[PDB]
């Protein structure tokens, strides 16, 4: 589940980079 | 009318985090807990009291009680919302149950510490005057969470006879290692059978499907499942948070939906218009009432074969036109079927949009949701029943987790599991009896 949480955080990083 | 919310488990804590986030962003509260309006002298058009407490310094305190056994996960919500949640409302254990344990250790810890929990809920009750009922939010897969939830539900129902109890249960999707989680869920259901007045269940398969359909690059979207659950609960409680003509209480909502206390299992539905690419598929209330009947929009993966409907209650938020709803109901009365021993039960709850969030107002943009009483709710029960109907015999790796109130006493454990399976079969028979039209 740690890798899944990290990949969700990667999703959030991609979203915030799109907002940037 | 005050509603007291309780959350159990890490999943329940995440659900409550997202729910209070949505509620604060809808009521213009923010991360600090102060008013976001430029002038406080003006009056408001809603009532925040039923869900938030008010002080002299204009501080909104959410009346939510969270339970946990490892304070690592429960501290994140307070670390993201500084000073918002009351730290005295939380409860944490010390050297309790094992990781991924069964419900037994959690239930034992709950029966051990139920005194202080009762004192806390009483000292939180006495803070208001007009108290309406409780709400519970948890999952049945987790052991300690479901145990604490069951203990608290039993305490609430046998101590407060004049208070309503509404529960939100999360069910795990069909997987391999869920063989033990559903095994424990079989008995966790027992308390929801006799103690809960109103309840709604959620499955992870349909949540992941909706996530993959809505959000881009869908890999793992547990946070999106939390968002969907929070959106559903917020749209449910919208009709009470914002006053309307008729509905201003949870009992008035549930009276038109819950028959005799053996069919209180509901299945929710929601328009693809989310509340978090959102501007699309939001044409009109006509299309909303149309695609509310789409099996792909149901929160549980079921089958489409002449479904039997007991009660249907839909809520539409936005500027709605009467002719659209008129024609939609005119043709939905012909399309949707219901047993002949009862009458047609379809209700609309047109509500109000939040006049505090900077929305994008359109002339016909609306959102919609629907709750219904289904007979296909037994499918998610059978999906777990067929698993333990063939493995409980040997019990090699089933008895190791010590699933029972006593330790190593397999006789009482077998008795409890037998009576639980029997009451599950009783619920199944009560449902199929109403489906088969035997009374006709
Ligand atoms: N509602 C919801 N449930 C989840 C989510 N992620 C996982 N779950 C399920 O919720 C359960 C929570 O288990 P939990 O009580 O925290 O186990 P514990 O950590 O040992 O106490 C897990 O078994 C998951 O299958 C989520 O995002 N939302």
């Amino acid at each position: 589940e740690i890798k899944s949480l990290k990949h969700e955080i990667k999703e959030l990083r991609k979203e915030k980079n799109d907002t940037l | 009318g005050e509603i007291i919310t309780l959350q159990a488990g890490q999943c329940g804590n995440h659900v409550g985090k997202f729910l209070w986030s949505q509620l604060a962003k809808e009521h213009a509260i923010g991360t600090d807990g102060l008013s976001q309006l430029p002038d406080s002298s003006t009056e408001r058009d809603d009532d925040t009291k039923p869900f938030f407490r008010e002080n002299s310094r204009n501080k909104f305190t959410p009346r939510a009680i969270m339970m946990d056994s490892e304070p690592s996960v429960i501290a994140d919500v307070e670390n993201t919302f500084r000073g918002f949640f009351d730290p005295r409302n939380t409860w944490v254990a010390s050297d309790g149950a094992s990781a991924g344990n069964s419900w037994a250790n959690g239930y034992d810890i709950g029966t051990r510490n139920q005194d202080d929990i009762l004192n806390k809920i009483d000292k939180e009750i006495d803070s208001t005057d007009n108290f309406e009922g409780f709400q519970l939010l948890h999952s049945v897969a987790g052991g300690t969470g479901s145990g604490l939830g069951s203990n608290l539900l039993e305490a609430l129902c046998d101590r407060y006879p004049k208070k309503i109890l509404t529960t939100y249960s999360v069910f795990p999707a069909r997987s391999s290692e869920v063989v033990v989680q559903s095994y424990n869920t079989i008995l966790a259901l027992r308390r929801l059978i006799e103690d809960s007045d109103a309840t709604v269940v959620f499955d992870n398969a349909s949540l992941l499907n909706i996530s993959g359909k809505v959000f881009r690059n869908p890999n793992i979207d547990l946070q999106h499942t939390n968002q969907l659950i929070s959106t559903i609960i917020s749209s449910v409680t919208n009709s009470i948070r914002f006053p309307s003509y008729m509905y201003s209480s949870m009992s008035s909502i549930y009276s038109t939906l819950i028959p005799s206390p053996e069919l209180h299992f509901l299945s929710p539905s929601f328009t693809p218009f989310t509340s978090d690419d959102i501007a699309h598929k939001g044409h009109s209330s006509y299309d909303v009432m149309l695609d509310l009947l789409d099996p792909s929009n149901s929160l549980v993966s079921t089958a489409m074969n002449n479904p039997t409907y007991f009660n249907v209650y839909n809520t539409i938020i936005g500027n709605v036109e009467p002719r659209q709803i008129s024609r939609a109901m005119t043709k939905l009365q012909q399309r949707i079927k219901f047993p002949s021993w009862s009458s047609s039960a379809m209700h609309v709850n047109i509500g109000r949009r939040s006049p505090y969030l900077p929305l994008q107002p359109n002339e016909n943009e609306v959102s919609g949701m629907m709750l219904s009483n289904m007979s296909t709710v037994v499918n998610v029960f059978e999906n777990a029943c067929n698993t333990f109907d063939k493995v409980f015999a040997k019990g090699a790796f089933l008895n190791n987790y010590n699933v029972g109130d006593l330790f190593q006493s397999m006789q009482n454990v077998q008795d409890e599991f037998a009576e639980s399976r029997e009451v599950v079969q009783s619920l199944m028979e009560d449902y199929v009896a109403a489906e088969q039209d035997s009374y006709l």
